[PDB]
DNA sequence: AAAAAAAAAAAAAAAAAAAAAAAAA
DNA sequence: TTTTTTTTTTTTTTTTTTTTTTTTT
């Protein structure tokens, strides 16, 4: 049991791998197991494991070049061999266009969706894992969400407490960045249609017997799919 | 600021000296009579209109309702010093409590008064006050005399709330009497008896229930009309304690408006709240000149009068009023409700008769759907008390069910016992009962043997396309748009308050099948045989038959169904049949 | 008190708005009118007056309001001693721009304990509105003695026996309660971080502002900040529960509610009183194009019927159910979005995202009084408002079924064995849908176009089946309309960067080659409190009309009806008709508006098969 | 379209950890 | 007066049943 003070709380949240530098202490509340006090841990250094100008100016430069498109196209996938239009298509999702909201409101997305239907042999899930791994905020899933952890958010009443737990999907979580669906086609009929929705709205609307809500997943999908 | 000696005397006053001329221009001292009443045991509860003190003493009404457990009290006192000089004679012992009272008395550190008074007294909320809806009734109105209206959602059991607990003691003799006002109390172990003070004994008393003082009690919640609520909220519910002579009054779902005092129930020293109920009415539907009833036509009034904006469809209009009647039980057990279902196409005022037979009916309940299902219908256990569902709560009434086709498999089963058992039987894990619902089914439902067979009547509806027939149609609905007023006709139709005194006035009417019409009967029930069987005819039919002949029969108030009867019963048959082909 | 007496003096001084705009001598007069006893400040005037006394009513907020409230109290007074008399303290609220004060239950650390905060949040719990007495009085019988104890805010002991012994009877009528509740807030899902769970904060509300804010409403609460204690006991330890000490609660829903307009709305109205509700139609969604007869059906969604309450307690819904049929990538979608932005308490859906007790209301057990509770759901909450149900088609048909009561009637019955009500959902619902087969096929009739059954198909008065025809003159228009958009950049604000993470508008050349949506959000709110009365010859024109639509003659060969026609449709005609009456401010509806919602009706009911 | 199996809701029961009050000496 | 054992309350979790939903013939 770790316990934080005035600046520590909250610096880390449950999933970080954390590394803790503290005071092995005992509670200390007015005095078969005899004379046991539970043990805690006083939190005093946290280190969770896993732009200066230079580097702006890097990118400037960088994008300054007359062949930029070229170089970024052959670098994303260099393992993977050929597919160099599949390539293009992929840097120019990664790099999206832009959010549009009209003086009306309404707002056009501007993230790419793509999709890639090929035979079981082309590196396409590779092509999911590096896009995943390469784009600023990025999920890797499956058509049927992943292993306990859902494609797209639900909302749940906590009995007892009361309160409006958000169990975030791959789509909520991937909220400014990517989603890499792999077996697209294997999608469940409520993933189908939250997806219908979110893709094109960028925004999951969720209503339960507590409240309704329009939750923001502002996400780029890149689909692979068998025939 | 506030005495009271003079509020004493202002009420005596007042219970001695106000007088009325309800009976026939008879001035006969209101209260007096009761007074008297109350001495001699035969009347229990004094309720005291405060529309009568406004008459001649406005300035101690504004102060009743501006502070009540005071001037409850007060006039409970004052009653108490009236009562002896008014009775004239001796009391009878009505009850077993009298005689210990004239014991006490008679062997007579007091009697206190809430022991000796057999009598409640209770305010009538005045004209002036208007009913005020449950969500504002707040910290500003509490103690205050204050009426709310409202739908009984529940109420709990009548059971026995100790006032005056008495005890004996094992070495005096001596009586102890402990007043009762938190909801729990301290039993007194020793004795304050002053002959075991005096002589320093144990003092170990034991309860007597014999002795103590016990009152109806009841707990109900009451919510708010759907009429009242915000827009953007649910009914807000509130809590009733009623005792005395204020219990079974009022069973749950009913309509009430209650006039008691807000007051709080200790636990800052927050408090929570409840209603002390001091006056229940019934109103709308649960509410509690012959020679138009005498009339030939008198039948198809009430016909016409049902939902007169719903244009045509005069003959289903004249079945529904046969299941308001409903049939005579017969027990040589065969019930004698009437079950109609209006099946037909989109937009054909099923609905809107179906919730107009709501707003009418004496005891009914309207469920759509799946909206209350499972346990909306039947009861479930909620100690473990038994809630019932709109069925127990439409029991001896009329469940208007829409969408009937649309209900959950497992709820129509359990209508298919109703409609023909009159109870519910449930075996479940935590229920094991037979609930009685004696409720005539009002079935809506859009286009069966399953269905066919178990109502009397099934009327089809359909609103095939006619150039002249939804002209009219049109003016009719056009009209009641633009005035809220169904289109005058030659007769202005029955309110539907007037009409619930008609129909509850042809209840009582048993009437009897003469041994006359039996030939007529089975000789009219083996052509209805046959026409089914040529072209679903059982024996059902023609129980459907005596069923709706009874029903038209108290109608036109015979004791004696006659042949005209049995025709125009019939008549419906051929048309709710003919409706289907 | 120098520091209190100085504080005092500059808030009374700042009241006295006489010299200045009389802003709060006028917000004075107000509540001084009405009859209330709460005042709300901005504290943006604070600030602009005087800095020092704003950042002291922030940085400690008790004593800081407690000499507001006084030097209220006091100004009242000063202005009308009667009114000021009857009640014994007047409160204050602040709303405004609040700096480092405004955040979240996430954000909302223990650096600001004793301070002010504007906390925005979504409602969790609010409990029952229980009286705390202030202030009791006894009576002794025996000693004719009324006695009166205070109860000051210590946020205790009950006299019962007087001096000698003798039995207090409290006056429950002359003694002294203040309403007060306790809500939990919690931190809109929206906006907090995916990952971890909700962080939520109490917030205790005192009279004036016990039922402001319901269960499941996102609000906006300013209060003070502070620790609770434990009870009595020789040993604590150093933890505080903290809670928001509310002096303002507010719906954040501004949208739900001067001269210079009413004027404006007016002359507007007044000036061409026969093509308003054209003008406005087209103007609905700018950023779309074509589907001109959708938007003018819209366009009366948005202003509704009128709801007729009969004598027998009769109801006819005054609201107006569309439905939009559509191939894909037609906008459907993008014209509920702008319904959801624009029409007042528009509540979103999908077809699966709301199952059930969801979408409707519900029943549960309150779980710690063993009591049942209701449960707004998804529509009663969008009471007198809009229902946006995007991928209708896909909804199980059980949650179809279960909307055709509030549909119709605009009620929702729903009674378990402990518990049963009949909630107020009168809602117009405008439902989105992909026809069969993804596609529209045009060589099949609309019927089986539309997997809907005959009765639902009859809940919606209007049916538009908006096909993605190509037509080249077409697709030319709808693209340079498109383009026109997607090159839009705001005036100014913008130039070149990216989005982080008046009656009539400018006429810019980008977006038109049209009315304000605060203009004509201001019109039509007041426009929809209006209720115009049928004339006889348009009751005339409707009944010869309807009785045309149900003959058989009304529809030629190969067109095919797009909905059946039956006794709604009449009332449609109507609703649409007393719609067409509001756009003008009519307040008696003419033939105009009998007309052109015909020939509307007569647009959406039939479709020609090829 | 209807039945069989699965999943989720919901309600009741248990653990239990800690703070406060009443009874005992 | 001062301790102590109980009393509660306040959360949280767990288990059974029922009901609701999904898949198959
Ligand atoms: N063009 C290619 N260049 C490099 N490796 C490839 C290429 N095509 C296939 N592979 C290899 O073949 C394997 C199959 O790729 P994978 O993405 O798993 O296929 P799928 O997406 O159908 O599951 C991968 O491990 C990948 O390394
Ligand atoms: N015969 C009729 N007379 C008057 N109004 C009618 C008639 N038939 C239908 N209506 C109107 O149709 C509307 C909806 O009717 P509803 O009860 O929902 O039809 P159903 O329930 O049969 O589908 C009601 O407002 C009602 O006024
Ligand atoms: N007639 C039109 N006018 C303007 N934009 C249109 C039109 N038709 C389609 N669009 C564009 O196409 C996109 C499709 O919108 P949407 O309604 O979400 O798809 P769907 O109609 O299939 O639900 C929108 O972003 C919209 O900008
Ligand atoms: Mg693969
Ligand atoms: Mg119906
Ligand atoms: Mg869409
Ligand atoms: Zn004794």
């Amino acid at each position: 049991q770790l316990y934080c003070d005035r600046y520590l709380c909250d610096k880390v949240v449950p999933g970080n791998r954390v590394t803790i530098m503290g005071i092995y202490s005992i509670k200390k509340f007015g005095l078969v197991g005899v004379g046991i006090r539970s043990s805690y841990i006083r939190v005093l250094g946290i280190q969770v494991d896993t732009v200066s100008p230079q580097e702006e100016e890097e990118f400037r430069r960088l994008a300054a070049l007359p062949n930029v498109y070229e170089v970024i196209s052959k670098s994303i996938a260099p393992s993977i061999f050929g597919g160099t239009d599949m390539k293009k298509a992929i840097a120019c999702l990664l790099f999206g266009g832009s959010r549009k909201r009209l003086p009306d409101g309404l707002t056009r997305r501007g993230d790419i969706n793509l999709l890639m239907l090929g035979d079981p042999g082309t590196a396409k899930s590779q092509l999911l894992k590096f896009v995943e791994k390469c784009s600023p905020i990025g999920v890797y899933t499956s058509g049927k969400g992943s292993s306990a952890a859902g494609l797209t958010a639900s909302v749940m009443r906590d009995p007892s407490s009361r309160n409006f737990i958000m169990e975030g999907g791959a789509m909520v979580l991937a909220d400014g960045g990517v989603v890499c669906i792999d077996e697209f086609d294997k999608m469940r009929e409520d993933d189908r249609v939250a997806i219908h929705e979110a893709m094109e709205q960028q925004t999951i609307s969720i209503a339960k017997a507590g409240i309704t809500t329009t939750l923001n997943s502002r996400c780029s999908v890149l689909a692979a799919a068998n025939s | 600021l506030k005495d009271y000696a003079l509020e004493k005397e202002k009420v005596k006053k007042f219970l001695q000296e106000f007088y009325q001329d309800d009976e026939l221009g008879k001035k006969q001292f209101k209260y007096g009579n009761q007074l008297v009443r109350l001495a001699h045991r035969e009347q229990v509860a004094l309720y005291v209109d405060l529309d009568d003190v406004a008459e001649d003493d406005p300035e101690l009404v504004d102060s009743i309702c501006e502070n009540a457990r005071r001037y409850a009290k007060l006039f409970a006192d004052a009653v108490q010093e009236l009562l002896p000089q008014y009775k004239e004679r001796e009391v009878v012992n009505k009850d077993v409590l009298d005689v210990y009272i004239e014991h006490r008395l008679m062997m007579e550190n007091q009697y206190p008064a809430e022991l000796m008074r057999r009598f409640e007294l209770y305010f009538q909320g005045p004209s002036s006050n208007k009913p005020r809806v449950i969500r504002e009734v707040r910290a500003d109105s509490v103690g205050k005399l204050v009426t709310v209206r409202g739908i009984v959602t529940r109420v709990s059991e009548v059971k026995p709330k100790m006032v005056v607990a008495t005890y004996t003691c094992d070495q005096c003799g001596a009586e102890t009497y402990q007043p009762i006002q938190s909801p729990t109390f301290m039993p007194l172990i020793m004795c304050p008896s002053q002959e075991c003070q005096t002589n320093r004994s144990g003092g170990r008393l034991y309860l007597q229930t014999r002795g103590s003082r016990f009152i109806k009690f009841q707990e109900m919640k009451m919510q708010e009309h759907s009429d009242q609520v915000p827009v953007g909220n649910i009914p807000r519910s509130i809590t009733v304690l009623v005792e005395g002579e204020n219990t079974r009054i009022a069973q749950p779902g009913d309509h009430v408006s209650v006039t008691g005092i807000f007051l709080p129930i200790l636990r800052g020293l927050l408090s929570e709240t409840y209603l002390e109920a001091h006056r229940i009415v019934k109103m709308n539907k649960s509410e509690d000149e012959l020679r138009q009833i005498a009339e030939e036509d008198f039948y198809e009034k009430l016909a016409a009068s049902i939902a007169p904006e719903i244009y045509g469809h005069e003959d289903v209009k004249k079945a529904l009023l046969l299941l308001l009647v409903g049939g005579v039980d017969q027990s040589p057990k065969i019930r004698g409700n009437i079950n109609i279902c209006l099946m037909g196409d989109p937009g054909v005022a099923k609905s809107q008769l179906l919730s107009y037979i709501d707003r009418l009916a004496p005891r009914s309940q309207y469920t759509t759907g799946r909206g209350s299902s499972g346990v909306g219908l039947t009861a479930a256990v909620l100690e473990l008390t038994l809630e019932g569902g709109a069925l127990v709560l439409a029991d001896q009434g009329v469940c208007c069910i829409d969408e009937f086709d649309k209900m959950a498999e497992a709820d129509r089963t359990a209508i298919h016992e109703v409609m023909e058992q009159q109870t519910i039987s449930i075996a479940k894990a935590g229920i094991l009962t037979t609930l009685n619902a004696r409720c005539s089914i009002l079935a809506a439902a859009n286009p069966p043997a399953a269905l066919l067979s178990r109502f009397d009547l099934l009327w089809l509806i359909q609103d095939r396309p006619d150039r002249d027939n939804d002209l009219r149609l049109a003016q009719h609905i056009t009209y009641v748009h633009q005035h809220s007023r169904q289109p005058p006709s030659q007769f202005e139709p029955l309110d539907m308050k007037l009409m619930r005194r008609y129909i509850a006035m042809c209840r009582e009417k048993q009437p009897m099948v003469p041994e006359s019409l039996a030939d007529y009967i089975t000789a009219a029930y083996v052509e209805m045989r046959r026409e089914a069987w040529a072209s679903y005819t059982s024996a059902r039919t023609l129980l459907a038959i005596l069923r709706l002949s009874t029903a038209l029969a108290r109608l036109r108030m015979v004791d004696v169904v006659e042949k005209e009867d049995v025709n125009e019963a019939i008549r419906l048959m051929e048309m709710s049949k003919d409706s289907l082909l | 008190d120098v520091e209190l007496r100085e504080a005092q003096r500059d808030y009374l001084d700042f009241l006295d708005d006489e010299e200045d705009q009389g802003i709060y001598q006028s917000k004075v007069r107000e509540l001084i009118s009405d009859n209330q006893y709460r005042l709300i400040v901005n504290v943006n005037d604070l600030r602009r007056k005087n800095e020092k006394r704003a950042n002291r009513l922030l940085n400690n907020a008790f004593e800081e309001l407690v000499a507001f409230q006084r030097a209220l109290k006091d100004f009242v007074a000063s202005i009308d001693a009667t009114y000021a008399k009857q009640y014994e303290e007047f409160y204050v609220g602040l709303e405004g721009s609040f700096g480092s004060k405004h955040v979240s239950p996430r954000t909302l650390t223990s650096c600001f304990l004793s301070c002010v905060v504007c906390v925005e949040g979504i409602v969790t719990k609010c409990s029952l509105v229980r009286p705390k007495v202030v202030r009791s009085v006894h009576y002794c019988p025996a000693t004719k003695k009324t006695i009166e104890r205070r109860y000051s805010d210590l946020t205790s002991v009950y006299p019962t026996k007087d001096e000698e012994n003798n039995p207090l009877e409290t006056e429950y009528g002359l003694s002294v309660y203040k309403d007060h509740q306790t809500i939990t807030i919690q931190e809109m899902p929206e906006k907090a971080p995916a990952g971890q769970l909700p962080r939520s904060v109490d917030v205790i509300l005192d009279d004036d502002l016990v039922d402001k804010a319901k269960p499941g409403d996102r609000v906006q609460v300013v209060g003070t900040y502070r620790c609770l204690p434990g009870k009595k006991g020789g040993y604590t330890s150093g933890t505080f529960r903290t809670v928001l000490i509310a002096c303002n609660v507010k719906q954040m829903s501004k949208d739900a509610q001067s001269a210079e307009d009413i004027a404006k709305i007016k002359k507007f109205s007044k000036t061409r009183s026969k093509d308003i509700f054209d003008q406005l139609a087209k103007s609905l969604a700018p950023s779309i194009h074509g589907h001109d007869y959708v938007k003018k059906a819209i366009l009366c969604l948005l202003l509704g019927g009128v709801e007729r309450d009969l004598e027998n307690g009769s109801h006819i819904r005054g609201d107006i159910n569309i439905l939009l049929i559509g191939d894909p990538s037609v906008a459907k979608s993008q014209l509920l979005r702008y319904v959801l932005c624009t029409a007042p308490r528009a509540i979103p859906t999908t077809g699966r995202g709301s199952s059930g007790v969801g979408l409707t209301a519900a029943v549960t057990t309150d779980q710690e009084t063993g009591e049942r509770r209701l449960e707004a759901g998804a529509m009663v909450l969008a009471d007198r408002g809009v229902v946006c149900i995007d991928e209708f088609d896909k909804m199980s048909d059980m949650d179809r079924t279960a909307i055709h009561e509030v549909m119709e009637q605009g009620r929702v019955t729903i009674a378990k064995a402990g518990i049963h009500a009949r909630l107020n959902a009168r809602c117009s619902v405008l439902a989105a849908a992909n026809p069969v087969y993804g596609r529209y096929d045009q060589y099949k009739t609309p019927m089986e176009n539309i997997g809907l059954q005959d009765s639902l198909l009859s809940r919606f008065d209007l049916l538009f089946i908006m096909l993605d025809q190509m037509d080249p003159e077409q697709d030319r228009e709808i693209s340079d309309h498109v383009l026109r958009m997607h090159r839009y950049r705001a005036p100014g604000e913008q130039d070149g960067d990216a989005m982080p993470l008046q009656i009539y508008e400018k006429h810019d050349n980008l977006l038109h080659g049209m009315v304000s949506a605060a203009f004509m959000k201001k019109y039509i709110h007041v426009a929809k409190i209006i209720k115009p009365v049928l004339t006889q010859e348009s009751a005339t024109y409707i009944a010869e009309e309807y009785s045309r639509l149900r003959s058989q003659d009304s529809m030629s060969s190969d067109t095919a009806r797009t909905s059946p026609v039956t006794a709604r449709t009449l009332e449609t005609l109507i609703r649409l008709a007393t719609a067409h009456a509001k756009a003008r401010m009519s307040k008696t509806v003419d033939l105009q508006d009998a007309e052109e919602a015909v020939e509307l009706v007569q647009y959406a009911y039939f479709k020609k098969v090829l």
